[PDB]
């Protein structure tokens, strides 16, 4: 979808990349879709079982992976990413794994379009809409 | 010693009266120790049978609120 090209111009291509790599006898270029990689990555992490949060760009997608993950988790997630890596690259597709501890302390708040948060009994912050 | 106001109330009494001891209770909070008077306040009070863990430390104005009651003792 996002290359627009000639077959003329695949072959200009093709003959500069054999340029580059003297040891190499032909380049064969291959035409791969978006929405498959976007869905092998999105398999994978629900056969994983991990809570993720997906986000859609113009040209990328981007996976959230945040909070008090457990160890086992963390490894099949390790293995799991390492293992997407090196088939796709990490052009198109990126996964953001973030340990953080849970949101704002323990604190308790009123989470609506007016929230605010308690400091303590008697001491209101509003900060900003939650 | 002012007659300056008359009372209508119970409640209005009881803030006229409490007011006027400040000066002392300044006197006692300065110099006791608010661990102190605190472990006493809670110990008055029932409360959560009489003493409890706290997971959480949080100041309240506390300086108003400690009954002399409680001051004189950690003083």
């Amino acid at each position: 979808q996002r290359n627009t090209m000639s077959k003329k111009e695949l072959e200009v291509l093709s003959q500069k990349l054999r340029a580059l790599m003297p040891y190499a006898d032909s380049v064969n270029i291959t035409l791969m879709d978006d929405v498959t990689a976007a869905g092998q990555a999105e398999a994978g992490l629900k056969q994983q079982a991990l809570p993720y949060s997906r986000r859609n760009h113009k040209g990328g997608v981007t996976f959230v992976i945040q909070g008090a993950l457990d160890d086992v988790e963390i490894l099949r997630a390790r293995q799991f990413v390492d293992s997407y890596y090196r088939t796709w690259g990490g052009r198109y597709v990126q996964f953001a794994i973030e340990l953080k501890d849970d949101w704002l302390k323990g604190r308790s708040f009123q989470y609506g379009a007016e929230g605010y948060i308690k400091m303590s009994p008697g001491h209101w912050y509003f900060p900003s809409p939650l | 010693e002012d007659e300056d106001v008359t009372f209508n109330d119970i409640s209005s009494l009881s803030k006229h009266v409490d007011e006027g001891l400040d000066g002392y209770r300044d006197y006692l909070i300065k110099y006791s120790d608010r661990e102190l008077v605190q472990f006493f306040e809670n110990a008055q009070l029932k409360r959560q049978y009489g003493e409890e863990t706290e997971t959480v430390k949080r100041d309240k104005d506390e300086i108003e609120k400690p009954s002399i009651f409680a001051l004189l003792p950690a003083y």
